[PDB]
């Protein structure tokens, strides 16, 4: 129902104007990525989905799809004068993801669905630790992105 | 600046005397000052002179001046490397036809005015094997463009 | 005193260029790229800049007839000197003349990008270099007989002790085609552009060459040195008009 409902009904997803891709991704290619993202998300939370009730499971499976869908079309989004402008346009159209909603003053990317919490908790980054590595390219700082 | 100098200076007189202008006139050169200036430069040149001659006006003068042991070798000729090497050793003068642009890497060490002196003899490195360099060697590069 | 004698003007702008090359060599892993017109002194400024710091400069010698395998053997020899633990960091000098064909550049960019060109030596030869670095790793206090972090540490050392200096001229679209063709060169190395010598610098050049020549009151010298700068500048203004 979710696959069928998000591609057919949304003209905005397939609209060249609304979503600006870096490379001209084919429809089939974006579906293949959703599936492979959804796969890994089910294996990790398979035991939790059985313990949960069918009502909160039905929300959780939709959420998993949105997150997976977001990222499967998220990556391709970029290019132009400003990347930020193309993201904000894509953020807006995808923000209407049926019954499930995203918290305000955050990008759809920055939020991931937590099964236990069910609150779409933003990505937590580890505060950088100083290292005695001589090369600067070796030194790796973590970012939200 | 007020540097000690003669009241009436002209470049033609300094570069060459009046008598040698009268010699050149006989060797297919016009009496216009621009051509005398040009003829006066190549005489005083500390570098190898690359000449641009549409209507082959320069080439006719060069052939007149170098009456004896003048050899004209185009870039297209297959034994031009072998001819130049044998010419450098014992050649009064050398003339290179064509060489319009993109000058061959084999000429680059020759084009350089710096030469290596091994005891009494002077050695210039062109191609795989170094060739013995003799004094009073002249090299003229004519290009029709 | 020790190396081959090099004469240079050592004007303010040339000295600034020595300073900011010495700076790029002081940074570990980072490579220097010098871009300028033919005769800008950059090759001679690099050799000087290298010597100022505690580094040993090695330039390849190109014969008229040269082969890709001959280049690899010259590079291979340099990597044996870097591999030893108690080694001064080897600088590598390259010019447009030294690059006789575009095939000779391919190995150099894979070196300068990261570590050392893939399959430069055999696997058995690499193992013998790794064992020599293992003695150093014990002193450093890095994990030994891991055969993953050690091999990695070897690549870090090789990167730190190899510096790659490139010299091109931005006169044709050939250098631009090098940039397009070779991705590693422009992004990995630190570009340095040589502008033409200022009017004030040109005066000092003339003032240096006029020294040890007889003159009536040596006021002529000081004036000629100005006129030498004025004539060269007035050609560039006429060349812009032309
Ligand atoms: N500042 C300077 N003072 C004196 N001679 C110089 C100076 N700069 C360059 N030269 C001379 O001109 C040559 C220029 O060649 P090089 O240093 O390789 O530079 P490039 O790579 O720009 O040709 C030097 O080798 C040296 O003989
Ligand atoms: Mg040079």
């Amino acid at each position: 129902r979710c696959f069928q409902s998000y591609f057919e009904q949304n003209i905005d997803v397939h609209d060249k104007n609304r979503v600006r891709h870096i490379c001209p991704m084919v429809d089939i290619a974006m579906i293949q990525t959703i599936c492979t993202i959804l796969d890994a998300l089910l294996i990790q939370h398979l035991p939790k989905l059985k313990q949960m009730k069918e009502e909160d499971e039905k929300q959780a499976l939709e959420a998993f799809f949105i997150f997976a869908g977001l990222w499967a079309i998220g990556g391709p989004v970029g290019g132009g004068q400003d990347d930020s402008k193309d993201m904000k346009e894509f953020n807006t159209v995808w923000k209407g993801a049926a019954k499930v909603k995203f918290p305000e003053q955050g990008l759809c990317y920055d939020y991931y669905y937590d099964i236990n919490e069910n609150k779409w908790n933003t990505w937590k980054v580890e505060d950088y630790l100083p290292n005695d590595q001589p090369l600067f390219s070796k030194i790796y700082v973590a970012t939200i992105h | 600046k007020g540097i000690p100098i003669t009241e009436g200076i002209e470049p033609l007189k300094i570069l060459t005397t009046e008598a040698i202008k009268s010699k050149w006139k006989n060797e297919g050169l016009p009496a216009d000052p621009m051509s005398l200036e040009n003829a006066a430069i190549i005489t005083a040149c500390a570098r190898w002179p690359l000449i641009i001659d549409p209507q082959l006006q320069g080439s006719t003068w060069i052939r007149g001046k170098q009456g004896e042991n003048l050899t004209t070798i185009s870039l297209s000729q297959p034994k031009w490397l072998g001819a130049l090497t044998s010419s450098i050793s014992s050649g009064r003068a050398v003339l290179i036809e064509g060489i319009q642009q993109e000058i061959d890497a084999t000429l680059d060490p020759l084009l350089q005015r710096a030469v290596k002196k091994n005891g009494n003899q002077l050695q210039l490195e062109i191609g795989g094997d170094p060739i013995d360099y003799d004094p009073n060697f002249k090299l003229f590069l004519m290009t029709k463009l | 005193e020790v190396k081959a004698q090099m004469n240079l003007v050592l004007f303010q702008q040339a000295m600034e260029h020595v300073s900011r090359i010495c700076r790029i060599l002081d940074m570990p892993g980072n490579n220097a790229l010098l871009v300028g017109v033919g005769g800008s002194g950059k090759q001679s400024l690099c050799r000087l800049s290298t010597f100022i710091n505690g580094f040993e400069i090695d330039q390849l010698v190109v014969t008229a007839s040269f082969t890709i395998n001959d280049l690899r053997n010259n590079l291979q020899e340099i990597y044996k000197k870097i591999a030893k633990p108690n080694s001064i960091a080897r600088v590598f000098m390259i010019t447009d003349s030294q690059i006789k064909e575009e095939q000779f550049l391919i190995p150099i960019n894979d070196m300068l990008n990261s570590g050392w060109i893939f399959d430069l030596f055999p696997k058995e030869d690499m193992d013998s270099l790794v064992s020599g670095v293992r003695n150093e790793a014990k002193g450093e206090g890095v994990d030994v007989n891991n055969l993953t972090a050690l091999t990695s540490y070897f690549l870090d050392k090789i990167r730190k002790n190899l510096k790659v200096v490139l010299c091109f001229s931005p006169v044709g679209d050939t250098m631009r085609i090098r940039s397009r063709k070779f991705p590693g060169i422009i992004n990995n190395t630190s570009i340095d552009w040589f502008h033409p010598w200022p009017h004030e610098a040109l005066i000092d050049v003339a003032f240096r060459f006029l020294e040890e020549i007889e003159f009536p009151t040596e006021e002529i010298r000081q004036s000629i040195s100005l006129n030498m700068a004025k004539v060269h500048s007035s050609i560039d203004t006429a060349n812009e008009k032309f």
